[PDB]
RNA sequence: AACGAGACUCUGGCAUGCUAACUAGUUACGCGACCCCCGAGCGGUCGGCGUCCCCCAACUUCUUAGAGGGACAAGUGGCGU
């Protein structure tokens, strides 16, 4: 039987940790943005009495860290935050190679192109954008956009004919050619502002959480719906997975992972159960990522912990 | 001290809450900008008092409900329970059961059926 | 329902984030020069002092002043019909 077991936590932020990001060059080392404005790469020391130390605070941003994402060498991090620039980091020292000015409200999501080309940044001002590597605007998606906030934005995966996708707080999952940035199809549903969207590895599945509390399943070939789960209290983050027909999901204090096969719950990831005198009892859960080994998932919380989960048979 | 909001700032954020109150969560810096995206609030310290006590107010009404917002999700389960529900039956067994001077009264009227009877000690406190 | 209170305006505290500056500067070395060995050394090369002189050097940390941000009894524990 394959379970989940609590492996360690890591600490050193002093806000909610937003994002967690792994490359599959360096196994070794761990990036996580937070709310106290800094981004944590971690010295992914993998002992049993701790289990990480951070290595260098990416510091400089004017507010909270809304995303951010590993290059696919490992030398670079691109960030998004709530002062509306993008950053251009160096996994070697730090130093900013270009920030990306433009836009009127805050940045909420972030993504890479497969080769590192091109750059997509959803804000709250209803705009997707591309950019060129450089740090210039490339193009603007002004209408026929989401009429509320683009809560966040993804590349497919595929070589074969490319997509971008786009949820929103207008209960809607737009799919866009990456070519012309014109619409391919809409999708209807999800009661409620969306929170997350997610592409799998096969580039053939998007699954789309938001405040309504149920997980679709959308099929980016077809153009169809597959189907629901009830993901029960509300996602946050959803992530597919890396070596197995699994989806991970962020529930308000617990983890959700199914069996894709006869779409079944393998798991319920819930941390230590204290008696809280009063009011909502756990720190809420904000992100998690699939490291690329596909052993063990780092989950990012509401009360300054990063924690571990590893795969065991 | 202080701390204690004024009208302005409670009305406002009734209304806030009695006509968004989907959109609005539990953490205080994104209330901040749904209120601020929703409203003209020609101020930032009204804002954030404005968007301080939609908090105060959604951390309760998680709870059972307040008083002075209406919203439709806590209008149904009031409605659906207005309705009948197998928690109340019929008259809870229909084989109710009188005393004399009852049973006198009835024969006055012409009934003859399905009663009992019990005499007291002859007067109060006894 | 109205006035007064509050809200409001100026001000003090924070930004290594933005905007940009020989009528403000920093650092760098281009420097060049003075001086002392005060260090290894020779005294030179390396350094140490400079409101001494230059840069069509790179930058905005200190100075200036604009735009935004940021605090809300928001988080946690008690006391509260
Ligand atoms: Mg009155
Ligand atoms: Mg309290």
């Amino acid at each position: 039987t394959e379970q989940m077991t609590l492996r360690g936590t890591l600490k050193g932020h002093n806000g909610w940790v937003t994002q967690i990001a792994t490359t599959p060059q360096f196994p070794d080392m761990i990036l996580s943005a937070s709310r106290d404005k800094t981004i944590i790469m971690w010295k992914l020391t993998r002992d049993e009495t701790n289990y990480g130390i951070p290595q260098r605070a990416l510091r400089g941003h004017s507010h909270f860290v809304s995303d951010v994402v590993i290059s696919s060498d490992g030398q670079f991090a691109l960030s998004g935050s709530w002062d509306g620039t993008l950053r251009l980091w160096d996994l070697t020292t730090g130093t900013t190679t270009r920030r990306f000015v433009g836009h009127t409200k805050d940045v909420l999501s972030v993504a890479f192109s497969s080769d590192n080309r091109q750059i997509v940044s959803g804000s709250r001002d209803k705009t997707i954008k591309l950019w060129n590597t450089l740090g210039v605007c490339k193009y603007t998606v002004q209408d026929e956009s989401h009429s509320e906030w683009v809560s966040c934005v993804r590349f497919s995966p595929n070589s074969s004919n490319p997509i971008i996708v786009s949820c929103g707080w207008d209960k809607l999952v737009k799919v866009w050619n990456l070519a012309n940035c014109k619409l391919k199809t809409n999708h209807i549903g999800h009661t409620g502002y969306l929170n997350t969207v997610t592409v799998s590895p096969d580039g053939s599945l998007c699954a789309s959480g938001g405040k309504d509390g149920q997980a679709m399943l959308w099929d980016l070939n077809e153009g169809k719906h597959l189907y629901t789960l009830d993901g029960g209290d509300i996602i946050n983050a959803l992530c597919f997975s890396p070596n197995r027909y699994w989806l991970c999901a962020a529930t308000g204090p617990s983890i959700k992972i199914w069996d894709l096969e006869g779409k079944i719950i393998v798991d319920e990831l819930k941390q230590e159960v204290i008696s809280t005198s009063s009011k909502a009892e756990p720190p809420q859960c904000t992100s998690l990522a699939w490291s690329a080994d596909g052993q063990t998932l780092f989950a990012g919380y509401t009360d300054n912990l990063v924690r571990v989960w590893q795969v065991t048979i | 001290m202080g701390r204690v909001r004024t009208k302005t700032v409670k009305k406002a954020a009734r209304v806030i809450i009695e006509k968004y109150y989907t959109r609005l969560g539990n953490d205080f810096h994104t209330n901040k900008r749904v209120c601020e995206e929703i409203a003209i609030i020609p101020s930032k310290k009204l804002r954030n008092k404005i968007a301080g006590y939609v908090t105060h107010l959604m951390k309760r009404i998680q709870r059972g409900p307040v008083r002075g917002i209406s919203i439709k999700l806590q209008e149904e389960e009031r409605e659906r329970r207005d309705n009948y529900v197998p928690e109340v039956s019929a008259l809870d067994q229909e084989i109710i059961e009188v005393d004399p001077d009852t049973k006198e009264m009835l024969k006055l009227l012409d009934f003859g059926s399905l009663s009992n009877l019990q005499v007291t000690q002859p007067t109060v406190g006894m």
